[PDB]
């Protein structure tokens, strides 16, 4: 079944849009193809949380155990990184990992690159062009930019509060060592959130492009190692994003 | 002209050069760690796998950019 | 607009964080109860 | 003229090779230190992960430059 | 004017330079490790194999893209 | 003309490849030093971070020049 | 026109850049393993030949691509 | 004729590549020696700076050429 | 024009750096092994001169094609 | 034409790539030797400075041609 | 046309980068093994010079090719 | 045209990375050996120095070609 | 569209392949959690 | 401060060329290189006769300096090979002494400035520099490289039987595939020597001239120091490589 | 006119070398004589 | 000019050989 592309040719990679597309027409702010998926992922997270913590059984079992294990692992990792600031940042770093992970896995779901609304696929026969539905929020720059700037504001606030006025201007008055490194540190901190957002943006985007291209080459048994690589790298990207945020906080305070 | 083809080829090749030495260093270090008291096998293979995951992520970045230019 | 979309995404992320704070609080309470039982 | 395609190819290829060897050496040193002793593995894993983060920052900066050039 | 020939040349060369430097490190590290001790033996062997396989994928692209250009 | 695009790509990539391997080597050395001796990691961490900043200065210089050429 | 000749030359040059250093690392590691101790010489020589064949695969890939472009 | 832009871009990138890896290996060696022996802190780091204050200095010269494009 | 001369330049220059460093790596590994143990010189010598030859072959291709350009 | 600016940039960059990592390797080796035994400081420093002088001579060799291109 | 001159420059350049790192590795391994065992200081010298003669032949061939196309 | 002018720039700039890294590794290895054993302080000075010239010679090669193109 | 069918087939194959190896690890993690709960007593 | 303020001497001077033949009015015309070679020969002869005119125990002064220089070379060559350390000593010793003073002569005031012509540059005369470093020419350097190669081949054949051509063109198997280029490298050993010595002095003198054009004073002093260093390194290293090649040939 | 600058540079270099290397060379020569 | 340079080098080599034969003999006598 290696040459199955002859019977089923996927066609050219129509999915090459480098921006969010409005799914439902709205007079005000439209709902983008990534915003609906973000809402769906939030709904799924709420559903699993309310399923796990509805009873609050003493001995964890089943779904409660599964939810507890990952949270405990994240708590232990963050305690390993820093001691006293885990509780101050645990919800934000925890939700920045779980929320983007399911969206990352949502990209691997069937129909992420094919199912869509009208404005050779299916809608090319009709006059209206074919746009994809179910686009991961991480594939959209707006969501990544928002979470990166939220994390940046958080670390700035918790560095200013931790070191008082010192974090306001580091040790610029040294003039021996912390004179040119200080501005270097400041510009590094300036480019840090852009790197954070772009890391999640490019990885998922390249994931969609690779998944579509592999279908174009051979849409049977060829994109399976790439599918495994992508489902692994989405979780790994979420984990490294959370760990990077907490480590940036830890180096900010100290 | 065929300058687009040259762009695609240069993209894929120069996106593949980095990972070639990358995963090589990764696996060399991993096997060296294994050879010294092979008792931490699980951890070392997991860290090697996440490292090569990042490395092949850059490789896939180069590959997909080359493919998109091929369009 | 793109700025409006970014602001809406930020608001959605903040709401998700606030909601997960309730979920994290039950998880924190469960972990504290487990530690107390261990103690 | 197609020179934009060559620009994107150059950007992605350079941003790919730049850190690939870097992250390879990162994880190689990390796994070597882990093999030397597993007691402080977490503390040094944090540092190797932030080094990988900086390398990915450089690589993805190179990648988004290519994306900007493409559009 | 024949830019496809130099495109194929760039593809093959820049996609084979990566594996060329990679595989040598890949299996040389394991060779010196197994020279240090032969007890673990073939348990490490598959690793370089899959490691080679990883960069072999790059080598595959280093031909495949070129094979796309050449025909 | 499109020479500005290849200019920006050349700037970012060529100024990013060096710092990538530089920071990789820096963090790998700090990793080895911490693993063999974790008591003095504080000075080790400080020196590693100042080196990271030193090479990130060159990386940011390249990125800023690329941005200036872009606009 | 003349692009075919430079194409073949670049193909062979960048198909020899990789396997050269790869063979160098291969033989260095293998001979270090020999210097460690005898009685494992045959196995490590077989592994070294495996690595030599792996690099020669890329070498002959570049060579045959250059020859095909010459035709 | 935007050759000035590619000129300054290539200048800064290729004057940043070298000092980056130079600083990387400098810091790696310095932190390794520091981990080996603490009380040499004031001495070796000075030589580190003696190296580092050279490396980036050379980079500035390349950057100077970049600024010389504006001259 | 001089495209044939450019081809000769690419063939002689590129494709010699690979073996140019491979010879050094091979002989340095052999010398290190022979210093650590001089009682296995003969075998080392054999594993020397084959490996050199192999990577020398990689140089030889990069030579002969240049002469083939000379015709 | 503006190609003279490109020539100056090429001269400075390709003359900076080499010594930029050369001086780094010099300092790394000297600092590692000092850390191994802090009693040969004077001789090690003198030889390190000799290496620095040779590498900076290479850098000046690039710089003077870069200036002469402007002439 | 000056294409012959740039071809000559490229030929001598990429012919010169070949040996340099190679011979550096050669004599670095030679001096390291000599320091490891001062007793062996005759065979090591001969094999080091043999390797140097092996690798510098490529550079000499590049230089003479550059001279031939320069006249 | 300025192609002849850029030819000298390539000639001087190219073939400097090779000898630069060669000088780096030569002095690093020699300083490492003399640190491990000061009694070889004579021999380690002699051999490394001639190796220096080797690397240096290569750089000079490219340099002279620049003038061979410059006038 | 045929893209939807191809994506569904690929997703089914990938899910089966991943589950064939993850059944042991998820069950092992659940067993470890159950053993910890039992050790709590 | 220490500002240059040498705009008067900062005039455009980037002239560089290969060996320049002198007037050579009589037959067999001479070059500017082969009057510097002659004066260095005269200087070496004068130093030797100064060291030889009073030879006695407890050396002091010039005699002690000559003894220390010669004994250091003897020790360095013995450290490589002790059998031929006396059989080949005069050649390597002559190579070092002749080149070193020739390299140092190019740093004296007047090298590249004293124009033989027919200095004299305001006019239309060629203003050929009278003092040109002998080692910076492809004639003297080629001559010493080829005579060193001849000495290596003769002594490499003096005691080797017909076995000198056994490492090359052999039928030992893989040794054949490396035996040819090993000979070819042996063919290029003199050339690689000459281009090594000729360029290095030429590169240094051109660097000094260019630095003079850039800033006449206080800029080129570290480069003058580096060049007076590297000249002695090159002079020593040529003899060292000659002896090492001879030792590897006899073995 | 470059002769004056070359002479000045040579004199400065000779003075610097004599000032910074007379004592060690003289000590080495005296030790060799002894 | 190459032949003239070689002849001058040979003459200087002979002169230095005589000078060293005096100095090598002097050093050998000092050693004994």
């Amino acid at each position: 079944s290696i040459a199955s592309r002859f019977f089923l040719y996927t066609g050219p990679p129509h999915v090459e849009v480098a921006a969010e597309v409005i799914f439902d027409g709205i007079p005000g702010f439209p709902i983008t193809n990534s915003f609906v998926v973000a809402i769906i992922i939030d709904i799924f997270v709420i559903a699993l949380a309310v399923a796990a913590t509805r009873n609050l059984q003493m001995v964890p079992r089943g779904l409660q155990n599964v939810m507890e294990f990952i949270l405990e692992s994240l708590y232990n990792l963050f305690r390993n990184i820093n001691a006293k600031y885990v509780a101050t940042a645990f919800p934000l770093v925890a939700t920045i990992f779980l929320f983007v992970l399911f969206g990352n896995w949502f990209g691997l779901l069937p129909g992420v690159g094919s199912i869509g609304v009208c404005h050779h696929d299916t809608c090319a026969a009709q006059g209206k062009k074919l746009v994809p539905l179910f686009r991961a929020p991480a594939a959209d720059l707006n969501f990544t930019f928002a979470i990166a700037v939220i994390s940046f504001v958080f670390i700035e606030y918790w560095g200013f509060r931790a070191l008082g006025p010192g974090y306001l201007k580091k040790f610029f008055n040294t003039n021996g060592i912390m004179s040119f490194v200080g501005i270097i540190e400041f510009i590094s901190e300036l480019v840090k959130p852009f790197a954070l957002a772009f890391r999640l943006f490019g990885n998922i985007f390249a994931g969609e492009v690779l998944l579509v291209v592999m279908a174009f080459l051979v849409p049977l048994l060829l994109p399976l190692p790439f599918y495994g690589f992508e489902v692994f790298v989405g979780f790994i990207q979420a984990l490294i994003f959370a760990l990077l945020t907490y480590a940036f906080l830890n180096i900010a305070v100290t | 002209e065929g300058l687009n083809l040259v762009a695609t080829a240069l993209a894929v090749g120069l996106g593949a050069i980095g990972p070639g030495v990358g995963i090589g260093i990764i696996v060399s270090g991993a096997v060296q760690a294994i050879g010294r008291n092979p008792e931490i096998e699980n951890r070392v293979v997991t860290y090697m796998f996440i490292g090569i995951a990042f490395t092949e992520a850059l490789a896939i970045f180069g590959l997909v950019i080359a493919f998109l230019i091929g369009f | 607009n793109p700025t409006l979309f970014i602001a809406q995404l930020i608001n959605f992320l903040l709401l998700i964080f606030i909601l997960r704070a309730l979920l994290y609080r039950p998880v924190m309470n469960l972990l504290n109860e487990r530690t107390r039982r261990i103690e």
